[PDB]
């Protein structure tokens, strides 16, 4: 359960159903080149969602 | 660039590090290029037998002109004989005159897949691609796609190098027609070794970073394991059957490259899995 | 550099 | 006006 | 090992 | 065996409790064992242990383990066990100067749950 | 009573050298049949009467 | 002793919802998280949290679903042999 | 205050940049902006980099962008004439008529919309009426009343017997079929039209 | 009749978009057909692919017209609202009045849910009455809409692949048959199944434990699993718990938490999303800020 | 099993179980025809029919799956 697979980074992710799709990802990923770029599609959140933290993240 | 490596081939002695400077660039830079097959297909066969062909058919042969193929070939239904007469000419034509014809065949080769031509004719039409692409390469790519194109956006050079699947879009005819899948699949090859390039330029381009590394290899990857996973989906038989050999020995061959190149991707390949009914198929081609 | 499955 | 989360 | 030379061929002795 | 030490605070603690998931043996004794071998190590480690010297009153670490079970019968790799045997190899040292695992200081209460299935 | 050859001819949102429009499926999706069951009632009340019959 | 060895044929989980007794059910589900039988453990964990035994009913809905059980299995042997 | 091949200029270098990014506020301020940036630059420049900017943004994810795209469409077709647009926008329009999601299908249906009433009668009664009349039979409720809505905004701008010879027909088929609104909305439609 | 009706609707519907509430005589007419067209409809209310679906309101209608501008409007994009949309927002009875016109008027291109602000308790003690007096004057409008909330529906199914929901699940319940069984006219209790339906959250935990709120449980990964493999659904997306980024995945993409009303109690600051799934069934996220004022 | 005599005795669980099911749509039934859930109207007589048939009831409860058709749903639930 804790493998979290990095599609982004490892090509033996990413099976046959969702190839072509995550392959335009990718390429507009590095097409796009923006200063922050990222290797998980889907960081939503992982337990909690803390609007004290958020508001102190934040100015 | 390519015409011009070739007359540095033939005037190697002449020159004294200019051909291996140039060599050394393209093979730096242009691999789509500098792939062997062209090359060996151009260094051909010494027993002059095009030579004396030539030099005793061209002769004045009543002026055959792109206009008037373009008249016989638009009207090729009413006509095929004057069409095949013409190319007959063509291909006893030699490798610099061909240029002014290439704007014809690329771009009316949709009549041609209409089903009920002659594979004479087809094999014709190849052989001519086969002498332009070893001319004049990328413009004949571009045409050729833009002009396969199933019926039409306009695709451009740069539009190539990033996305070669486009490649792949074309029609069902022309998976299930022999020569001019030859053609698609020569055209797949070099724009994925384009991509490779591509990629490499716009990278280094961009630096203006580890991970930038690790993404393009991921990228180039999947790609042209996504083109493998196509060609094979093309090798399945449709529905309409429950040629089809000949497109089968094409594909496997282009493969039989791919693998020798690397064989990463056969690795990467057969842990996507493809289609158990490709598998044994696939088994005795490559 | 990838030449397996990440996690194993 | 504590709390956000209704916590009741 | 060796992906172009196929298992039935002679090997290469030096 | 543990899950939170003495020194670990209200946060770990809930998520272990928590997270907690049912996959062991009804290894009561062993479990129980461990229990009060680590309790008796973090009493000869404050060393108010007066072994010789009577027992004071003053000196105390008032200990209270709840143990919660079912009731149901004890597993053991080896098969049933029907008597609650506490395990007699000991590898804390001085455990030898203690007739019993466990001191005055420490309660054990334990809780059956037997609430019906309907 | 109770592909991928097809994906690339149609692929890509008409961008070509941008991004996808949907970020993703959530399964199969569409589950396709949807198929009732209406072949007959009747003969199936004698069917029902000759089992009933054979447990009387 | 007869749940140790791996060389079984005898169709673990589907017999799994014939057994009624709790504490070879949690044999069961420890020895298969033990070697990593993920699906079988979750099929063990479902049968034990069976509201139909729970082994501390009034005994009557116990003996009763003792003897379904029981003329339900010995009916399954006797349709697999002879 | 300032002249708009002064200011045009001086923006050129950041449009492409700004056309595309965050804020669908900014987006939507750029797409109410830039015809004036086309009327001053003229055909070419416009033809040769903006023209894939508006078909972003009319197959871009927000429906105040894509609706924002269409009046801007709408501002770029009466500033640079009907024959070219039907040289160059109106196949784009019609060849991204058949994709799969409903929501370009709205896209195209809004765009024909305008379009019709711009580009006088001759290129929608030839054009954009058999895509749309195609585009009748869809499985999908939403386009179906859509479509009708649209053939609402689009009959009084045709001739009467294009009308009663093809609209009376798919209209009276959005009557007979089964959902309630669009049966009303095709209701509706032929009440205001007058066609029986 | 039923054409100028509609006509009068239609008037309200603008109305309503210019941000002016309605007359006393016309909420009792509209409840009244609303009750009249929430009747019909059952517990688990299908809603037929493609739509949009949106998590929590709770009475801003400034974000509310926002998401609109967002997600298309009305008549032409089939939504979905997932509740709490009452409770301590400013034009709380303007954006009510607003959906339930929205139902009435289109009844199946869009389908609202009852969460567990929308009962008379809640309404109580969390100003909706407050703020419906200072408006109105009386509680009329106060009890026809607590009346109409006894008649809202119970949970959303999409193409029976999602299960749209407020809370999340309960160890009362197991099947989409109990929920169908379930008797919704009636303002929820403080114990049972339509109770912990609209109290749940999701955790990381496993098993079954007590919510903090005090209404309901808390369910784990692998009781999520149980419950999708139980009924064959493939995705649950519930609305009550409030997240940052605007949505979050939970028990390895099992579960959606959906927020959708940007800068709670206008102090947070959060950012708020929404999923739209195109008919053959793929999901797309738009996300947005609160529109300034 | 209503023709036999011992049988509904021996079958009493199945019955509980449906008429725990009737019981509890009745109950969430709105409608204030009882006809418009055809099925369950079709159930309840046979039910009452099946244990008046095996002797459980008076034969005015056996009516009841007469009065069934026009009786309000409330009525038929209390
Ligand atoms: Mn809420
Ligand atoms: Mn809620």
């Amino acid at each position: 359960k804790d493998l979290k697979p990095q599609t982004f980074r490892n090509a033996y992710d990413i099976p046959r159903r969702n190839l072509l799709d995550h392959l335009t990802r990718m390429r507009s990923n590095l097409l796009k080149s923006t200063r922050r770029f990222l290797k998980g599609q889907d960081e939503d959140q992982v337990h909690s969602v803390p609007i004290a933290q958020m508001g102190n993240y934040q100015e | 660039i390519k015409f011009l490596i070739r007359q540095a081939q033939g005037l190697q002695q002449e020159l004294g590090g200019l051909h291996s400077a140039l060599l050394r660039l393209l093979a730096t830079n242009y691999p789509h290029l500098c792939i062997v097959d062209d090359w060996i297909c151009e260094e051909e066969i010494t027993g002059t037998d095009a030579l004396l062909r030539r030099m005793l058919l061209t002769n004045n042969a009543k002026n055959h002109s792109p206009k008037q193929l373009q008249e016989a070939f638009s009207a090729v239904p009413v006509n095929n004989t004057q069409v095949m007469q013409i190319i007959e000419h063509l291909t006893l034509l030699s490798a610099s005159e061909l240029i002014p014809y290439a704007e014809v065949l690329t771009s009316n080769m949709s009549q041609l897949l209409n089903s009920g031509v002659p594979r004479r004719i087809l094999q014709t039409v190849n052989k001519l691609w086969m002498v332009l692409n070893t001319v004049m390469p990328r413009r004949l790519w571009v045409m050729t796609v833009n002009a396969l194109q199933p019926s039409q956006q306009k695709y451009t050079q740069n539009d190539l190098m990033i996305d070669p699947l486009i490649v792949l879009r074309c029609d069902q005819r022309v998976h299930r027609c022999p020569p001019l899948m030859d053609i698609t699949l020569h055209m797949l090859n070099g724009y994925l070794l384009a991509s490779k390039a591509y990629l490499s330029a716009h990278l280094k381009e961009t630096e203006q970073e580890v991970t930038r590394e690790e993404l393009k290899n991921a990228l180039l990857a999947a790609q042209d394991s996504a083109a493998v996973q196509i060609l094979l989906e093309i090798c399945l038989p449709t529905e309409e059957e429950k040629n089809l050999r000949e497109v089968q020995c094409l594909i496997c061959c282009l493969l039989h490259q791919m693998y020798i190149a690397d064989p990463n991707i056969a690795k990467l390949v057969h842990f996507q899995g493809y289609p158990c009914e490709l598998l044994p198929l696939t088994v005795a081609g490559i | 550099t990838s030449p397996s499955y990440s996690p194993t | 006006s504590p709390k956000y989360s209704p916590t009741s | 090992t060796s992906p172009s030379y196929s298992p039935t061929s002679p090997s290469y002795s030096p | 065996a543990i899950k939170a030490g003495w020194k670990e605070n209200h946060a770990t603690f809930m998520n272990e409790l928590k997270n907690l998931q049912a996959e062991g043996l009804t290894t009561l004794g062993q479990s129980l064992r461990t229990a009060f071998d680590l309790l008796n190590l973090n009493r000869l480690v404050t060393g108010i242990d007066n072994y010789g010297q009577g027992r004071n009153p003053f000196f105390l670490e008032p200990a209270i383990i709840i143990t919660i079970t079912d009731g149901s019968k004890l597993t053991t790799t080896s098969g049933v066990q029907d008597e609650l045997h506490l395990p007699l190899n000991s590898p804390l040292p001085g455990s030898e100067l203690t007739k019993e695992p466990f001191r005055w200081d420490q309660r054990l209460f334990a809780l059956v749950l037997r609430l019906p299935g309907t | 009573g109770q592909t991928n050859r097809r994906h690339t001819a149609a692929v890509p949102g008409p961008g070509g050298i941008w991004s996808v429009f949907h970020a993703g499926v959530i399964g199969r999706g569409l589950k396709p049949p949807k198929f009732v069951q209406s072949r007959n009632q009747q003969e199936v009340i004698y069917n029902t009467q000759s089992l009933l019959s054979l447990l009387v | 002793k007869s749940l140790q060895e791996q060389n079984s044929h005898d169709a673990m989980d589907s017999y799994y919802d014939y057994i009624w007794d709790v504490t070879i059910l949690e044999y069961l589900t420890y020895l298969h998280h033990k070697r990593g039988e993920t699906d079988k453990r979750q099929i063990a964990i479902k049968a034990i949290g069976q509201t139909e035994l729970n082994a501390s009913n009034p005994e009557e809905v116990l003996q009763l679903a003792a003897q379904r059980r029981k003329k339900k299995f010995l009916q399954a042997m006797a349709k697999l042999y002879f | 205050v300032i002249g708009i091949r002064q200011l045009s200029q001086s923006l050129l270098p950041a449009i492409v940049e700004l056309a595309e990014d965050a804020k669908w506020r900014v987006r939507l301020a750029i797409i109410e902006y830039m015809p004036l940036l086309a009327g001053q630059l003229g055909v070419e420049f416009f033809d040769e980099k903006l023209n894939s900017l508006c078909m972003a943004w009319l197959v871009d994810h927000v429906y105040a962008i894509r609706e924002a795209a269409t009046s801007n469409l709408k501002k770029l077709v009466e500033k640079f004439g009907k024959e070219w647009a039907h040289a160059t926008i109106i196949p784009k329009v019609l060849a991204m008529s058949g994709d799969p999601n409903y929501l370009h299908r709205m896209t195209t249906l809004f765009c024909i919309n305008v379009l019709s009433e711009v580009c006088g009668q001759d290129i929608t009664t030839k054009h954009m009426l058999p895509t749309v009349l195609r585009m009748a039979g869809d499985p999908v409720a939403n386009v179906r009343f859509n479509v009708a809505k649209s053939l609402q905004k689009i009959g009084p701008i045709l001739d009467n017997s294009t009308l009663q010879s093809e609209v009376k027909p798919i209209l009276e088929k959005l009557t007979q079929d089964q959902d309630v609104d669009v049966k009303y909305f095709a209701q509706e439609a032929l009440t205001v039209l007058s066609l029986a | 009749d039923e054409k100028v009706f509609t006509k009068e609707l239609d008037q309200w519907i603008e109305q309503l978009n210019e941000c002016k509430q309605l007359s006393e005589s016309q909420v009792k007419s509209l409840c009244e057909k609303a009750k009249e067209i929430l009747t019909k409809e059952s517990n688990v209310q299908e809603v037929r692919c493609p739509v949009t679906v949106c998590g929590d309101v709770h009475g801003q209608f400034h974000d509310l017209m926002e998401l609109f501008r967002i997600g298309g409007k009305s008549p032409d994009t089939n939504y979905l609202f997932m509740g709490d949309y009452v409770d301590r927002g400013y034009y709380s009875v303007e954006t009510v009045t607003l959906l339930v016109a929205l139902k009435v008027r289109y009844r199946e291109r869009i389908t609202i849910l009852r969460g567990n602000h929308e009962s008379r308790q809640i309404t109580q003690v969390y100003g909706f009455y407050d703020e419906c007096l200072r408006k109105y004057g009386n509680a009329n409008v106060w009890k026809y809409f607590t009346d109409l909330f006894d008649y809202l529906p119970l949970t959303a199914l999409v193409d029976g692949q999602i299960f749209c929901l407020h809370g999340g699940l309960s160890p009362s319940i197991d099947t989409l048959d109990h929920i169908r069984a379930l008797d919704r006219l009636q303002e929820v209790p403080h114990e049972g199944p339509m109770c912990d339906l609209l109290w749940s959250d999701p955790d990381d935990r496993g098993g079954w434990g007590i919510s903090p709120r005090g209404a309901g449980y808390t369910f784990g990964q692998d009781i999520s699993e149980t419950f999708n493999h139980a009924n064959g659904l493939t995705l649950v997306s519930r609305a009550h718990q409030l997240v940052m980024e605007g949505y979050n995945w939970c028990h390895d993409r099992n579960v959606v938490t959906i927020f959708s009303a940007p800068n709670y109690c206008y102090r947070c600051g959060n950012q708020a999303a929404i999923m739209e799934l195109d008919d053959t069934l793929k999901y797309s996220f738009l996300q947005f800020d609160p529109a300034p004022r | 099993v209503a023709a036999a005599p011992p049988a509904l005795c021996y079958c009493s669980v199945l019955l509980r179980g449906l008429l725990a099911a009737l019981l509890g749509h009745w109950e969430a039934s709105r409608h204030p025809d009882t006809t418009h859930s055809p099925w369950h109207l079709e159930a309840s007589c046979t039910l009452v029919a099946v244990m008046a048939e095996g002797s459980l009831l008076p034969p005015a409860l056996g009516n009841m799956h007469e009065v069934f058709s026009q009786l309000a749903p409330f009525e038929v639930r209390l």
